[PDB]
């Protein structure tokens, strides 16, 4: 019954930045882990980043390809999580989805996968 | 004279340490506690005491002592302190807000990591509520993370509650295994049972 | 949690005295071990002094023993560093630090959770 709307996607040149927003409605995100995923057409869904209820760097996880470039964060007052994307590559092109579930904590291996937004397209090119 | 020395060797030098979710407790009582055995050690990553100075450990008496021990990863050792949150403090091992005692840790990468990963060490990733201080939960019930019932079986949004650290020797220092010893000191309305050397 | 605000630093002549103060705010002050560290250009944070909850024990870096005095006012949420007979070698950024725990390894920066921004002390000749 929590509902998620990703926004902020669009056309960006290689090396540029973008901030995705995942805004939740109907429930508070505050007690729960939230994750960013991405899917390019033909290739299956993969995790980008996961933030836990304590919003501590040690319980926040990133996939190998984005480590050092992307920053996930949450503002519980706005019921919103962000993906700050810097140094964007062509290989970052995809639809970006946020997801949550009833878990308090991310692991490197286990991200939330119960409730999903419709997603936002990110295109890195000319 | 009989000087029953508290068996700190059996705690610090144990060949096997517990998974944090199944954390081990050893009662220390009716014995002389000689901490001078630790003085010339330098590879402990942390050695902090709460309500007592490390400098006075051989000069104090307690009504009871517990030695709790387990393995976690390096960047979780900060959660073994009063007033912490995170997956370990919330779901695995909880110190009281007013903790009296000491927390000692050391990197155990050499003994506890394996090429391919050590899957013997587990922690609880999912729980419906936070542990009370010194509470232990060794239950293995499947956790409902979604809207659909699990019926005691793994599946979509239905997770085994314990997860492995998979410790590998080339893990970042923050993901390497650390052995932890927590010494709990009681000062109840009862005779002292543990004193430093005369 | 705890915020730390240093003051009382600045410019002083070789042989002179300063008194640093750090006000700790947001949690019961007598629950915290308070410390001073100092960092010279291109150097690591070096231990200066620490003081346990009750005001005892106190600890000092070998290079400031008999010259510097750490004290705390548990009613003012303040820790002090009295610095006498200052030398050029004492020039550095001085940091207030705090932790709920008292460390056996009290000289280790990694044993203190909370850190002020630091204040410059410059001892001219
Ligand atoms: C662990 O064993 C070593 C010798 O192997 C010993 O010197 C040390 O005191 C022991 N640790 C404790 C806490 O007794």
């Amino acid at each position: 019954q929590v509902q998620l709307v990703e926004s902020g996607g669009g056309l960006v040149q290689p090396g540029g930045s973008l901030t995705l927003s995942c805004v939740a409605s109907e429930s508070s995100l505050a007690p729960y882990r939230v994750a960013w995923f991405r899917q390019a057409p033909g290739k299956e869904r993969e995790g980008v980043s996961c933030i836990s209820r304590d919003a501590h760097p040690t319980s926040t996880y990133y996939t190998a390809s984005v480590k050092g470039r992307f920053t996930m964060s949450r503002d519980n007052a706005k019921n919103t999580v962000y993906l700050q994307m810097n140094s964007l590559k062509p290989s970052d092109t995809a639809v970006y989805y946020c997801a949550t579930d009833l878990g308090g904590y991310c692991s490197d291996s286990n991200y939330p996968r119960a409730w999903w937004g419709q997603g936002t397209q990110v295109t890195v090119s000319s | 004279n009989i000087t029953n020395l508290c068996p700190f060797g059996e705690v610090f030098n144990a060949t096997r340490f517990a998974s944090v979710y199944a954390w081990n407790r050893k009662r220390i009582s009716n014995c002389v506690a000689d901490y001078s055995v630790l003085y010339n050690s330098a590879s402990f990553s942390t050695f902090k005491c709460y309500g007592v100075s490390p400098t006075k450990l051989n000069d104090l008496c307690f009504t009871n002592v517990y030695a709790d021990s387990f393995v976690i990863r390096g960047d979780e050792v900060r959660q073994i302190a009063p007033g912490q949150t995170g997956v370990i403090a919330d779901y695995n091992y909880k110190l009281p807000d007013d903790f009296t005692g000491c927390v000692i840790a050391w990197n155990s990468n050499n003994l506890d990591s394996k090429v391919g990963g050590n899957y013997n060490y587990l922690y609880r990733l999912f729980r419906k509520s936070n542990l009370k201080p010194f509470e232990r939960d060794i239950s293995t019930e499947i956790y409902q993370a979604g809207s659909t019932p699990c019926n005691g079986v793994k599946g979509f949004n239905c997770y085994f509650p314990l997860q492995s650290y998979g410790f590998q020797p080339t893990y970042g220092v923050g993901y390497q295994p650390y052995r932890v010893v927590v010494l709990s000191f009681e000062l109840l309305h009862a005779p002292a049972t543990v004193c430093g050397p005369k | 949690q705890v915020q730390l605000v240093e003051s009382g630093g600045g410019l002083v002549q070789a042989g002179g005295s300063l008194r640093l103060a750090c006000i700790a705010s947001g949690r019961t002050f007598h629950s915290y071990v308070m410390a001073w560290f100092r960092q010279a250009p291109g150097k690591e944070r070096e231990f200066v002094a620490a003081i346990s909850w009750s005001s005892t024990p106190t600890y000092y870096g070998e290079s400031v023993k008999g010259r510097f005095t750490i004290s705390r006012d548990n009613a003012k949420n303040t820790v002090y560093l009295q610095m006498n007979r200052l030398k050029p070698e004492d020039t550095a950024v001085y940091f207030c630090a705090a932790d709920r725990g008292e460390s056996y390894y009290y000289t280790r920066p990694t044993e203190y959770e909370f850190w002020g921004q630091g204040t410059q002390v410059t001892v001219s000749s």
